[PDB]
């Protein structure tokens, strides 16, 4: 309820180019805190390529301008210079890089899950996806494709997409999401920085990652489940090593779950299962602590969830599920169920941590539905945490101020908060609007 | 009580606050003038002095059901339109007489999978056009028979998009054509030579994940009017597959984003926006078929059953049935699921003001009376039975002050009672 | 039979 609604600030990027379709808090130090923005459709310098996808740093403090993590086209087959015509090896138009922006620490991890490629042996098209790895603020760039390996087309990694979704660890692990991997059982893939950088060799195109950690190939049975259609992470194993939380949509039935991977083996801990067939539970995940117990609470999206009015009639609405952590675990049915009220609003699309918003002891939530309001604009919900867990009443509504436009404006459908964007020790939030190319920053006044 | 306890202050405020109340009007009664009917008598109120509104129920459109007819002079429900005048929190309640009529048209539209997995299967259907036409020649005198395919969104991952597996989706022996969304091949016509002439041209095509994009089509089917053909009549869509089904997420894979708008986009009878909007939710499905009246029949494989049983339970008006190796037991799948879907009425109402509820109570063949959600519907009801509901309406409120209207329909029917509320808030 | 095929 502390956020500044009355006059948030607006980021705005090139038209058509989805800019705000992802969004994040970059921070190499706290002199140069900024802002990153996905642009996936947006066009580069790049030359050859269309609208090979972008992201904006947009620096605090008094805009925006796009890194250069890949300045170059599509790179050539080595035995295509033998025959008559070169032809690419990979495909970098419409690859939409910037469909995932990440940051921890001075690093930077940019995503183009519809990156593909041809391989050197027989012709295909290969969505591998694939990701770009900043260090150091900007003084070495490293490509990263887990996915781009020995074992291709769609029974192999060769639509893994890898990339999807990822997230960094607090050590600064990277955790990427392929929800495409062996005819769409989706996989979970992860590496440290070093042993990214340890193994880094862009004459050779195919991934000699040493120590990764990615889930393995299941029977034909767990086909089409989108493992790794979302991803996020927090502690649920009782160590000090980060867990995987993965979003498996499309699991046991399309009745969706979701489950949690222990960050040192990824060997499976937990499983949430969905309530209602192709609700979509998973589509989005978060790990926050939610009532200051110091154990991370799980929340899992469902915008696809349909309920009945009183009067008898049926409403897409969506809902989130939250699981409170106790010291001996976590229970499979959540402890608490928020319902969306605008019919096909897609409650529960994006969720972010907000840390403690009003600073009361107590972790806040956001709660995006992208094609909520009253004109379909898009509605962000904020929660309040508490010692009985989260509230069941939203503290805080964020809509945006301009008016509806010929097309959606897709308000909310990216959300990042937890972090102090002006050191005036509130935590900000940070919300995407990419159906009218707008990033907004809501930050947080000291209030009563 | 909670008349006194109300303290009115006029013969307005009493009414609104309790059915059970009265209000005296003699000024020989010793707020406290607002009390119960029986409590003021008690307290020496005249008879002539206790003002009392009362709600009422007029009827104002009621045809007898029915007993050579056009469809639109057919009766299935009476009455058609009837007015209840509502003094809050005391309910209204009203007869609704349904009968399932003797012969009725049939609208069928086949929409078929023709994606590889349906290769030997678009063999045998081959003949099913007159085929089916001579089955439902005694089912009804009035048949029209229709025909569409659909296989997969046009886009990477959903197909492989190297030049060559865009001309041909499969193996080089194997001569299948390019991938499509949807294709209207034959709307609704009594000709079913046309629908075994047209369905024998066609030709199986392929794309690379396992789950279809048949939503799309249905969709479209759902909306296209027109196009399609359907006519106010019973309308039956029938769809043929042998995996599972793509729905409102899976879009974004390929960086669809848009949701389905459920709109008609049907150029030269193809589906052009598959690239554009993401596939429908199964709610948003729920809308369009019960908007349009679409009775769906789900003619699926052996091994999909338990996920389209799933389906069928969230879809109102659809029916599942298991199709065998290579559509050999359509026919009768297809008469199975008429049988089903004809034999059970449910109803529906429009949205209702705050304040104001609904309740239905169904009265069914051999005493089966219904109460709750199961109020709304009555089962096995043959040719020419008749089954009743009693339908309360109340409102706990004063909304407006004008009167409101709402529909009460039977799915899969144009057909519908038209109930105009009015409210009482003063004497 | 995995993906589009028998
Ligand atoms: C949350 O829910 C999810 C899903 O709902 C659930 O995950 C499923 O869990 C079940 C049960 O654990 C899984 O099914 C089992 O899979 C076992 C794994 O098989 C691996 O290892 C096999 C043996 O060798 C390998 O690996 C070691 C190193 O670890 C290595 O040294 C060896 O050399 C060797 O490589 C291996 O054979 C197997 O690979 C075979 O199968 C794959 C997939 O078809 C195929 O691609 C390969 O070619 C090969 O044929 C794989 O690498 C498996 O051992 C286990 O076996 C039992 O069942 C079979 C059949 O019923 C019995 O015959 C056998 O005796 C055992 O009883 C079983 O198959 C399933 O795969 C998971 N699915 C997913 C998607 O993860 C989580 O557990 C849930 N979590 C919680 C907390 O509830
Ligand atoms: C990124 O750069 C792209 C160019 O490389 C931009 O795309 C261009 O967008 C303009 C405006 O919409 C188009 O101009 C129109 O073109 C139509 C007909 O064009 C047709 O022919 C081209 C030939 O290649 C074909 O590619 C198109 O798809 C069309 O089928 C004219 O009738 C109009 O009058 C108008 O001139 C360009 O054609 C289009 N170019 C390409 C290559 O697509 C894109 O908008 C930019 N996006 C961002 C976010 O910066
Ligand atoms: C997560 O995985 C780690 C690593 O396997 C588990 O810790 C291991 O426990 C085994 C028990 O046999 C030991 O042999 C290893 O030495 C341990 N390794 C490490 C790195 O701790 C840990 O128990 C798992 N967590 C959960 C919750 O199961
Ligand atoms: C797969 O989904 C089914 C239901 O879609 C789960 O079973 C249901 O389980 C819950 C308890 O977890 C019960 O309340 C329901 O009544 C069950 N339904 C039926 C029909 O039995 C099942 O647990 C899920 N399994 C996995 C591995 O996710
Ligand atoms: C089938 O019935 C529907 C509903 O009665 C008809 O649609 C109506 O058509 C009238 C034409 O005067 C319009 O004024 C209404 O607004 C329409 N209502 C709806 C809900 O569509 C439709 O025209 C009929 N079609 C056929 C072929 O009989
Ligand atoms: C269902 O409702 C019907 C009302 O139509 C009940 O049948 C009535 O039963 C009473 C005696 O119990 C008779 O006096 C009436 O004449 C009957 N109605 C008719 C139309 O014949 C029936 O008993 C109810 N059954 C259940 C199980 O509730
Ligand atoms: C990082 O480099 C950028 C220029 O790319 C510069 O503006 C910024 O001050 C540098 N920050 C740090 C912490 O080195
Ligand atoms: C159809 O199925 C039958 C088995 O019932 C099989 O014998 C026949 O070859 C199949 N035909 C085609 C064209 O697949
Ligand atoms: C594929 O079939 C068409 C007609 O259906 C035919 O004209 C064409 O020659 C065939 N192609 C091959 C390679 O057999
Ligand atoms: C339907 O009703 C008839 C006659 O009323 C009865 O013989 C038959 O058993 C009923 N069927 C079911 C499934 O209830
Ligand atoms: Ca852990
Ligand atoms: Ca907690
Ligand atoms: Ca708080
Ligand atoms: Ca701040
Ligand atoms: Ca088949
Ligand atoms: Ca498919
Ligand atoms: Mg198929």
């Amino acid at each position: 309820f502390n956020l500044d609604a009355e006059a948030p600030a607006v980021l705005s990027g090139p038209p058509g180019s989805f800019f705000g379709f992802s969004v994040e808090f970059y921070r190499p130090g706290t002199d140069g805190v900024s802002v990153l923005v996905g642009a996936p459709k947006a066009n580069t310098s790049q030359p050859g390529v269309l609208q090979g996808g972008a992201v904006y740093l947009c620096p605090w403090g008094a805009q925006c301008t796009p890194i250069e993590f890949d300045s170059k086209g599509s790179r050539l087959l080595e035995s295509s210079l033998s025959s008559e015509g070169e032809e690419p090896v990979e495909y970098k138009s419409l690859q939409w890089f910037g469909a995932t922006v990440r940051a921890h620490g001075s690093s930077i991890l940019a995503c183009a899950p519809l990156y593909s490629w041809r391989t050197e042996k027989e012709p295909l098209s290969d969505p591998v996806g694939t990701c770009y790895l900043s260090t150091d603020n900007f003084t070495r760039i490293l490509e990263y494709a887990p996915c781009r390996s020995d074992f291709s087309w769609a029974a192999g990694q060769g639509y893994c997409q890898g990339g999807f979704s990822a997230e960094f660890t607090k050590t600064g692990r990277v955790v990427l999401g392929g929800p495409g991997s062996y005819f769409w059982q989706g996989q979970i893939l992860s590496a440290t920085q070093e042993q990214i950088a340890e193994s880094y060799y862009p004459e050779y195109l195919i991934n000699l990652v040493q120590g990764q950690l990615q889930t393995r190939q299941a029977s034909s049975i767990y086909d089409d489940s989108y493992l790794g259609y979302s991803v996020a992470v927090g502690e649920f194993s009782g160590d000090d090593t980060e867990d995987f939380v993965a979003g498996v949509p499309k699991g046991n039935l399309t009745y969706g779950y979701v489950t949690i991977l222990n960050g040192s083996d990824i060997r499976s801990l937990y499983n949430f299962s969905g309530e209602q067939m192709a609700s979509y539970f998973g589509y989005a995940v978060a790990a926050t602590d939610v009532n200051g117990d110091g154990l991370d609470d799980l929340l899992v999206g469902a915008p696809l969830l349909m309920d009945r009015t009183p009067d008898g009639r049926p409403q897409e609405v969506g809902r989130v599920y939250v699981y409170l952590q106790h010291p001996a675990g976590i229970e499979p049915t959540p402890t608490l169920t928020l319902t969306g009220h605008d019919e096909f609003g897609r409650f529960g699309s994006s969720l972010t941590p907000l840390g403690d918003l009003d600073q009361d002891g107590y972790n806040d939530v956001a709660i995006g539905a992208p094609f909520g309001g009253e004109t379909q604009q898009g509605v962000v919900f904020v929660f309040p945490g508490g010692p009985g867990g989260l509230g069941s009443k939203p503290s805080q509504v964020l809509q945006p101020l301009w008016a509806a436009s010929h097309t959606p404006d897709f308000f909310g459908s990216a959300l990042r908060g937890g972090r102090d964007l002006d050191g005036n020790g509130y935590p900000d939030l940070i919300v995407g609007s990419f159906g009218v190319d707008k990033a907004v920053v809501y930050r947080g006044r000291p209030v009563v | 009580n909670r008349c006194l306890k109300a303290n009115a202050k006029s013969c307005g405020e009493c009414i609104q606050a309790g059915p059970n109340c009265g209000w005296c009007t003699n000024s020989t009664f010793l707020s406290a003038r607002c009390d119960d009917l029986e409590a003021l008598k008690k307290k020496g109120c005249p008879p002539d002095d206790i003002e009392n509104p009362r709600g009422s129920k007029d009827i104002k459109k009621n045809k007898n059901v029915t007993n050579k007819l056009k469809p639109e002079d057919i009766t299935q429900i009476q009455p058609q339109q009837l007015v209840l005048r509502l003094r809050s929190g005391e309910p209204q309640t009203f007869t609704l007489k349904f009968k399932r009529a003797e012969d009725y048209p049939i609208d069928l539209y086949y929409l078929m999978d023709l994606s590889y997995s349906m290769k030997d299967d678009l063999e045998n259907v081959k003949s099913l056009g007159t085929d089916l036409m001579n089955e439902m020649r005694r089912i009804t005198s009035d048949f029209r028979i229709g025909f569409g395919s659909f296989v997969e969104k046009t886009v990477m991952p959903y197909i492989s998009t190297t030049p060559a597996k865009l001309r041909n989706p499969c193996t080089s022996e194997q001569n299948c054509t390019t991938p499509f969304s949807y294709k209207n091949v034959l709307s609704l016509t009594n000709k079913g030579e046309v629908f075994n002439e047209l369905v024998g041209k066609q030709r199986i095509s392929g794309n690379l994940d396992s789950p279809e994009g048949g939503f799309d089509a249905i969709m479209q089917v759902a909306v296209c009017g027109s196009l399609i053909g359907w006519r106010n009549v019973t309308r039956l869509l029938v769809f043929s597959t042998d995996a599972g089904f793509h729905f409102a997420g899976d879009g974004k894979l390929g960086g669809i984003v848009l949701p389905n708008d459920g709109q008609c986009h049907l150029e030269n009878n193809m589906y052009t926006m598959s690239h554009y909007y993401d596939y429908p939710s199964i709610a948003h499905l729920v809308q369009k078929l019960s908007e349009n009246n679409i009775q769906t029949i789900f003619a699926v494989t052996e091994e999909f059953q338990p996920v389209y049983k799933e389906l069928k339970n969230l879809i109102p008006k659809s029916a599942v049935g298991t199709l065998s190796a290579n559509s050999s037991n359509v026919i009768q799948l297809i008469i199975d699921a008429y049988n089903s879907l004809s034999s059970e009425v449910i109803l529906e109402n429009g949205k209702l003001s705050e304040g104001v509820t609904i309740s239905y109570k169904s009265y069914c063949k051999n005493g089966v009376n219904g109460t709750g959600e199961n109020g709304r519907k009555c089962s096995n009801i043959s040719i020419g039975d008749e089954v009743q509901f009693e339908i309360s309406i109340t409102s706990n409120k004063c909304p407006k002050k004008d009167s409101d209207s709402f529909k009460i329909r039977p799915l899969g029917f144009t057909e519908e009672v038209e109930v105009i509320l009015q409210y009482i808030c003063e004497c | 039979g995995r993906g589009d095929s028998p």
